[PDB]
RNA sequence: CGAGCCCCGAGGGGCUCUCGCUUCUGGCGCCAAGCGCCCGGCCGCGCGCCGGCCGGGCGCGACCCGCUCCGGGGACAGUGC
RNA sequence: GAAAGGGAGUCGGGUUCAGAUCCCCGAAUCCGGAGUGGCGGAGAUGGGCGCCGCGAGGCGUCCAGUGCGGUAACGCGACCG
């Protein structure tokens, strides 16, 4: 619809039930989620990596 | 230990305004106002065309103040006539006057009330 | 318009508050839509680097 | 030990490109008004400069002892004020017309105010002690006094601002005040304050003439040259011995 | 953390880059966690740093000091005659 | 700073000598307001344990409850911030 039109409509016809429904598509949502997920996952292990790397002096 | 600017911008310090607190009036009275019901209500019209309104629409035709808005319209003519008005209608004539067209309410009748007031 | 570089909109986090800073670099050939692009003394020797 | 297992540290480290930087203090980095600018470089100005000894004297105050203890003798001395005039004056009028008559009951000394009243007892050797504030902006009114006072040989000492003597003359501002004949209970303690002033001013007035003030750089204009002179301090002493 | 500069007793100060936390991903990132010191109220061991429960403040977190915001020129440029 | 740009929401029939998407008739619709809250509906009204009660169902206590469905695309009348 028009931009003015959307202030009378019900909040169920201008999203979707869903993480960033309504504002973001499901495949880079899903693609958002793996993104995150992978990435804090490498951090961990760059971390450990570290860690396990100065047991020498 | 506890002033801190958090901000590189210098923004001027809000200071309190005081009311004005005159001690004379600068008019000794308020001007009375001009345009009260009389003078928002001139005369009515009374065509041919006016009269059709009247028997037909239940609408009063007026020539008001040309300052005179719809709510102004309306109040006055309820205070001076004691009728219950549906709606008003406004145009300019070409000659500069103001003519409303009031509809009355369903239970007043334009035809007395045009009747009483001596335009029939 | 008016001048034959390409632009490059690249998109940084503003260090102090919580906000996107964009800016409107001069397209280096080469770089692309999302690639990550280091503006400062230790950035590294890459097309696009500042 | 009954701490709740759900509560821990979440530590933010503000390194560059990670977590956004606390609120810091600003202060030395704030876009200041151009009046505060104006008057913070007019400061910076009165050290970068040559300021002239008959200008640079007045940097020279009373150490705040000594300041303490004139200050305390001349609060003995304030002129009397508005209501108290009044007061006097009654009394006066009430003893005049019954039944004393004139009597003028020995006018108390009390000290001497205003940059020209002051210059006026100097000039004719009455006043025994001046006392000239530090901080006179138009800065020629009294520029002259330590050189005419010296010349004269009345001691005069300088002492830290215009408000305290505004402060003793009952008003918002006196350039200097000047104290004349005093009381006999008050004389030895004036006799004091005279020495140790006259030790400090008069009797060095001749390398008070001399001694220029300013010149001298910023911090870090005085770091880089110290810096450069330790960089080659430190090959130097290698080369000795 | 570091090469360990150099003393080395293997301690360690004078002595250098570091007086740094971000480079494989078209994610996220603010309005402080934590600690410490206090100030109230509640019921209440009813001996006080003393039982616990609802609130509020400060500090460290986020080093100290300082005289130009930072940088580039500069007694030239420039301006007036 | 636009009666041609952006800009919510009015249509059908009748009517005059000359007016109509403006008057009349009939069907709607947008925006704003409601402090004393206009009515409904949603939130949201379930499980556990003891009892009473032939069963169904009633009593007391305790614990939930800022909606729900579809593998998904997405859907349902609302759906705190
Ligand atoms: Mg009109
Ligand atoms: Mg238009
Ligand atoms: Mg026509």
């Amino acid at each position: 619809v028009r931009p003015k039109v959307l202030m009378r409509l019900s909040k169920t016809k201008k999203h979707v039930s869903r993480a960033y429904g309504g504002s973001m598509c499901a495949k880079c949502v899903r693609d958002r989620i793996k993104r995150a997920f992978l990435i804090e996952e490498q951090k961990i292990v760059v971390k450990v990596l570290k860690a396990q790397a100065q047991s020498q002096k | 230990k506890k002033k801190i600017r958090t901000s590189p911008t210098f923004r001027r310090p809000k200071t309190l305004r005081l009311r004005r607190q005159p001690k004379y009036p600068r008019k000794s009275a308020p001007r009375r106002n001009k345009l009260d019901h009389y003078a928002i209500i001139k005369f009515p019209l009374t065509t041919e065309s006016a009269m059709k309104k009247i028997e037909d629409n239940n609408t009063l035709v007026f020539i008001v103040d040309v300052k005179a808005n719809k709510h102004q319209i309306k109040q006055a003519v309820k205070k001076l006539y004691d009728i219950d008005v549906a709606k008003v209608n406004t145009l300019i004539r070409p000659d500069g006057e103001k003519k409303a067209y009031v509809r009355l309410a369903p239970d007043y009748d334009a035809l007395d009330v045009a009747n009483k007031i001596g335009i029939i | 318009p008016g001048r034959g570089a390409p632009l490059a909109k690249v998109v940084f986090r503003d260090p102090y508050r919580f906000k996107k800073r964009t800016e409107l670099f001069i397209a280096a050939e080469g770089i692309h839509t999302g690639q990550f692009v280091y503006c400062g003394k230790k950035a590294q020797l890459n097309i696009g680097n500042v | 030990k009954v701490v709740n297992p759900l509560f821990e540290k979440r530590p933010k480290n503000f390194g560059i490109g990670q977590d956004i930087q606390p609120k810091r203090d600003l202060t030395r980095f704030v876009k200041w008004p151009r009046y505060i600018r104006l008057q913070r470089q007019r400061a910076i100005l009165y050290k970068r400069l040559k300021v002239p000894p008959a200008i640079n004297q007045f940097t020279q105050a009373l150490d705040r002892q000594t300041a303490t203890q004139l200050l305390k003798l001349a609060h003995k001395y304030r002129p009397e004020t508005k209501q108290e005039k009044k007061q006097r004056l009654l009394a006066r009028a009430e003893k005049k017309a019954a039944g004393k008559g004139d009597v003028p009951t020995k006018r108390p000394p009390v000290l001497r105010a205003g940059v020209n009243t002051v210059t006026t007892l100097v000039e004719n050797k009455k006043a025994q002690l001046v006392v000239i504030a530090h901080d006179v902006d138009p800065i020629e009114l009294v520029v002259f006094l330590p050189a005419l006072c010296r010349k004269m040989g009345v001691p005069y000492c300088i002492i830290k601002g215009k408000a305290r003597l505004g402060r003793l003359v009952h008003r918002k501002t006196c350039t200097t005040v000047a104290f004349t004949q005093v009381n006999s209970e008050d004389k030895g303690a004036l006799a004091k304050l005279v020495e140790a002033i006259r030790t400090n001013y008069n009797d060095r007035y001749d390398e008070i003439r001399r001694h220029w003030g300013g010149n001298v750089l910023g911090p870090k204009s005085v770091a880089r040259i110290a810096k450069l002179e330790k960089a080659k301090a430190k090959e130097l002493a290698t080369k000795l011995g």
